[PDB]
């Protein structure tokens, strides 16, 4: 439980940095004021980021199927490249759904 | 309702069984399948040491250089071999066969007696004890392998003729059910030569053994010059 | 009885040859190389060429009899093997899996006209049964309920399922029991049992910390750690500008090759002593030379009203009154309507919410004045914070809860140790927050907490300065003194169904340091209930306005009169021009 | 951030005369007398309708 | 057969009866981007009532039936409709456009 | 079966999109002089009422998707044309909502 904000950042760095660029460390966590965070400063910039994606280690069906052979849009797109239209069309392959 | 199996075993009865025959004489030879070959009933004729020469194929059409004397006829289950007026060469022993589905199926012989440009050259002979295994060999010339599949029929002393499978010109393989998968055929495109390996030997399979291939869309026309292989305790 | 197997298909891919063995597709040097079934032909491939070519050995995949029809759109077969294809395997009794896919071989009607002979299949179909399924699609027209596939059930049309976002809600509001007296938090001395926590139902704690951050600071900038990301709602969704469409100029699709509909011509060139005089040239140039006289085949399609039908449709439409919907037919729906398969397939006509609605005004629907629109999919901040936890319907999380309360918050404390203890919920229509507000008990979401772990930040002052501040902290005069933000006493008085017409009334009291009164109108659907602890009765999973501030029915307000005992105006004295009450709204004034 | 987008509604492009492709009609006008009788009608209509 | 209630099947499906609506040439030519013609009745009609000799306002649609140049090719007793259409005068205008 | 691949047209979204919104927003605004008057179509006698401004016809080659194309310059006979009197004038727009439809 030493990660932070929701990401593989750590409550000491982010602690750290907050008293470096803002001083807001010690009396509570809070979003900055606009004058002080600027366009080279770190709140203003900062963007945390997740996503979930197919296991192999627990997921027992599991095939890795190759971009040479997906074909969800079958014959409405070129086959890899920018061309014209190319096949029928036909059920989707890819991706497995990560819902419902 | 009546539908016949594509794919099955089609037994090919021949009457009569043996026939005698003298100069001049008009000849009938009659062939019944167990199940409908439609117009497809082929018929060959064999010296009874010498390798099969085809007559008839698609019920009525002669083979290319086969004598005016020969006829065909029939449909369905029903097929007709008339010989219009009987020459010399004419004494052997003459078979139905049938190329409607695999197994490819022959009769068993009929046999006539007397009233008392391609190369495909197999191995030489050999003999062997039960269980054990042979590899014979079919070097092929005047064709290629590529453009059409090669067969292998075998003949036992007293028996029919036991086909026993096929390479197709793509190298899809097909063997007779009867052997158990003791059945085994490789080639070799650039050596032009293909090889028919058995495996777990019988005394049953003391036979001659054949390499053929068919026409475009017909049956067998070309054959080799037979390889002996026998079995004994 | 006799009935005739019917293919629709589609051979996209020109190979070498057919035979018996397959579609030729290569060479192996001398011999000739086949389509694997597993996987090949493969239904993107095609041809690649704009231009009219005849193809005399074509070949493409199809879905076996025995494989349900769906529409094409949203059709999700999983692979079963690493190439790719969809075709299922069986198990068979050696224990090997087996191919399932057949081949189906098809000549041109010209070609089977005739006796067979030099017959060769100009077509070859690879037939297979997929696993085929619809994720996120269902039908909005089902023409049949008649068993097994047929030509009616080719007519049956695709609709999109409906967006559903789920998340934590703004600052974790909720987690926490504040404001019900058995599950009371706990601040207390260990040199002392008694508790520094006194908490009742009068109080509202989330709300307070609501209206204050908005005090002290921006809420459209969105921080992660606190989840103050705040809920919204666009504009142009709440109320409607209809300017109409930006479609002054005609907009056009074309064919691949941008001519079609040719013709055959035969060229000619001039005798030259002759007015009129010519001569057939069939030599060095084609006697057939295709030309489209006149200009090329063309479509024409509005783009602006196709778009502002998909906006309006999609964004307000589907989220009107039950009483404007209707039941799907040939398709089953939930009898419950907190289901979210009820809100999914339930039909609004697109002519109540079409091009000419509202045109040249600006004004938001009326049967959505009444309709609370912060539960709506274009929510940045639920976005956002549905994002945070991620695409997936499983979540391992980790999560930074704050004190809430404003008596504990302002604290600082001095030297010694204390019991600290809290109670937290996991019941999903409160700790969770579902955008079209569905009963998430029944629609099975499910939250179960690993650990939980107490930070706190200390300064590390120097220990004769410390001793310093503490002897002048710990002196009589010199107790720390703090207030609430709201600073008021929460109350909630129930509306029958319409009642016009609420009084009430307190009994007498003093009323020295009364700073004033408050008001709105809430939901008894969108409002928990007081100190239940749970309540199994509460369906609704949205926004929730008595926490989180979100008020919406302060129109529905017409006149407030206010009396003091028997007969005492407040505030009186002839100050208003109606004295004894404020009137909010009038019907066309014309004083 | 993919959201994906709206998708609702079909959209649809469609001839520069609207219809699309005809077929050429005969007028017919019906006997009073009978069920389910009819004659040509070649008056003042003309025998090419679209 | 009110004008927008067309075809339940896509796909390539002969109609043995089929019906539609006509403007008369009595009303002009106009453009369909742009035309408005009010109701007549509470049914929704846009077809013109004319004043009767009893003072009652009625409707004059008239049924054209048409069947296809090949069938009043044969001698005439199998002739029959296959489309019937409703002829009618309607109240266009334009308010919105103009013709360019 | 049909052989080959399916039936199609092709259209260029944002050309067609960019091509309305040029003709929209600039090339109705022009000055009257780079106009003309429709061949059988009937127009007002007077100049200052909306029948004439309504009708007079101006070519989109005018302001076609090529002009100043790489930069960011105003149309040179729209630098003396009023850019306030428009109907994406926002303010003009919602003061006439204050009134109504």
């Amino acid at each position: 439980g030493y990660n932070v904000a929701q990401c593989n950042m750590t409550k000491d760095w982010f602690l750290v940095q907050m008293l470096a660029n803002y001083n807001i460390g010690y009396q509570g966590f809070y979003i900055p004021e606009s004058y002080k965070d600027r366009m080279y400063s770190f709140f203003r910039n900062f963007q945390p980021m997740s996503r979930q994606v197919v296991d192999d280690t627990k997921y027992k069906d599991y095939q890795q199927v190759g971009i040479l052979h997906q074909h969800n849009n079958s014959g409405f797109v070129g086959y890899l490249a920018p061309t014209m239209r190319e096949g029928q069309a036909y059920p989707a392959n890819f991706p497995y759904p990560l819902i419902g | 309702d009546y539908k016949d199996d594509d794919d099955k075993d089609i037994v090919m009865t021949q009457s009569p069984s043996s026939l005698s025959a003298s100069v001049g004489d008009r000849v009938t030879i009659t062939c019944k399948a167990s199940q409908s070959v439609t117009n497809d009933a082929a018929w060959y004729q064999k010296k009874p040491g010498k390798a099969p020469k085809l007559l008839i194929y698609q019920a009525s059409t002669r083979y290319t250089g086969v004598p005016s004397r020969f006829s065909g006829s029939g449909y369905g289950t029903d097929f007709t071999l008339t010989i219009s007026s009987l020459q010399p060469e004419d004494f052997a022993t003459y078979f139905c066969h049938q190329d409607y589905s695999s197994p490819l199926t022959f009769g068993q012989g009929t046999k006539v007696e007397i009233k008392r440009q391609v190369q495909l050259v197999q191995s030489g002979a050999e003999d062997k004890k039960p269980g054990a295994s042979v590899k014979v060999s079919c070097k092929v010339s005047g064709f290629s392998l590529g453009r059409y599949g090669v067969h292998w029929v075998r003949q036992a002393p007293g028996q029919g003729l036991e086909w026993m499978g096929v390479i197709w010109r793509g190298g899809t393989t097909d063997y007779n059910a009867k052997f158990q998968g003791r059945v085994t055929i490789t080639k070799d495109d650039s050596k032009s030569t293909v090889y028919m390996e058995l495996s777990s030997l019988r005394s049953e399979d003391t036979a001659v053994y054949y390499c053929a291939r068919q026409g475009s869309n017909f049956p067998l026309a070309y054959w080799g010059q037979g390889t002996l292989v026998t079995v004994s305790s | 009885e006799q009935q005739k197997t019917h293919v629709f298909g589609q051979a996209p891919y020109s190979g070498i040859n057919i035979t018996k063995e397959g579609i030729q597709i290569g060479v192996e040097g001398q011999t000739p190389k086949y389509a694997d079934k597993t996987f090949q032909p493969e239904p993107q491939i095609g041809e690649s060429q704009w231009y009219e070519t005849e193809i005399n050995h074509a070949a493409g995949r199809v879905l076996k009899k025995t494989t349900p029809m769906k529409p094409c759109y949203g059709s999700y077969a999983k692979p079963t093997n690493e190439n790719g294809g969809q075709g299922i395997l069986v198990k068979q009794q050696n224990g090997k899996l087996e191919s399932q896919v057949e081949m189906q071989f098809f000549s041109t009607t010209e070609a089977a006209a005739g006796n067979g002979d030099n017959l060769t299949p100009k077509v070859v179909l690879y037939s297979e049964d997929v696993d085929i399924e619809t994720p996120d699609t269902h039908i909005s027209y089902m023409p049949t309920i008649k068993e097994g596939n047929s030509r009616e059930l080719m007519g049956q049309q695709s609709m999109p399922n409906r967006p559903n976002y789920i998340a934590f809600r703004d600052n974790f509001i909720g987690l926490m029991y504040y404001n019900s007296t058995g599950n009371m938090g706990v601040l207390a001395g260990q040199a002392s049992q008694l508790n520094a926590v006194v908490d009742l139902q009068d109080r509202n704690t989330e709300l307070s910390y609501q209206l204050l951050l908005d005090s002290i600071g921006d809420r459209t900038r969105y921080f992660s750690m606190w989840n103050q990301a705040v809920d919204s709602y666009d504009p142009d969704v709440r109320i409607i500008e209809n300017h109409g469409t930006e479609d002054e100029l005609p907009n056009y699709c074309f064919p691949l090759g941008g001519v079609g509909n040719n013709s055959t011509y035969t060229k000619v060139k001039p005798k030259t002593g002759q007015e009129n005089g010519w001569e057939k040239d069939a030599t060095e140039f084609s006697d057939k030379n295709e030309i489209r006289v006149g200009n090329n085949f063309a479509m024409e399609i509005n783009l602006n009203a196709n778009l502002w039908r998909n906006f309006l449709y999609s964004n307000i439409a589907l989220y009107l009154p039950d009483k404007l919907k209707y039941s799907p037919s040939n398709v089953k729906i939930s009898d419950n309507p907190n289901t979210y398969d009820y809100m999914n397939k339930r039909v609004v006509a697109p002519g109540l919410v079409d091009c000419y609605i509202n045109l040249g005004a600006r004004w938001s629907l009326d049967y959505m004045d009444n309709v609370n629109p912060f539960n709506h999919h274009r929510n940045a901040g639920l976005r956002y914070r549905s994002m945070l936890l991620g695409n997936g319907r499983y979540v391992p999380f980790h999560i930074q809860v704050p004190q809430k309360f404003f008596a504990i918050k302002n604290l600082l404390l001095l030297p010694g140790s204390y019991t600290y203890e809290w109670n937290f919920r996991k019941d999903v229509n409160m700790v969770l927050q579902s955008s079209l507000g569905n009963d998430l008990r029944v629609d099975g979401a499910s939250i179960k907490f690993d650990s939980i772990c107490l930070y706190a930040t200390f300064f590390p002052m120097a220990h004769n300065t410390a001793s310093t501040l503490e002897a002048m902290l710990r002196n009589d005069t010199n107790d720390q003194s703090f207030n609430d933000y709201l600073s008021a006493a929460n109350m909630l008085y129930p509306i029958p169904a319409n009642a016009t017409n609420v009084p009430i009334s307190i009994p007498s009291r003093n009323w020295a340091a009364f700073r004033g009164w408050a008001f709105t109108r809430l939901k008894t659907k969108e409002t928990p209930s007081l100190g239940s602890g749970y309540d199994p009765y509460y369906t609704y999973s949205g926004s929730i306005p008595y926490l989180d501030g979100t008020f919406y029915l302060n129109h529905t307000f017409k006149k407030v009169a206010i009396t003091f005992d028997s007969s005492v105006s407040w505030p009186g004295n002839d100050r208003l021009l109606t004295p004894n009450e404020f009137e909010i709204k009038r019907s066309v004034d014309g004083e």
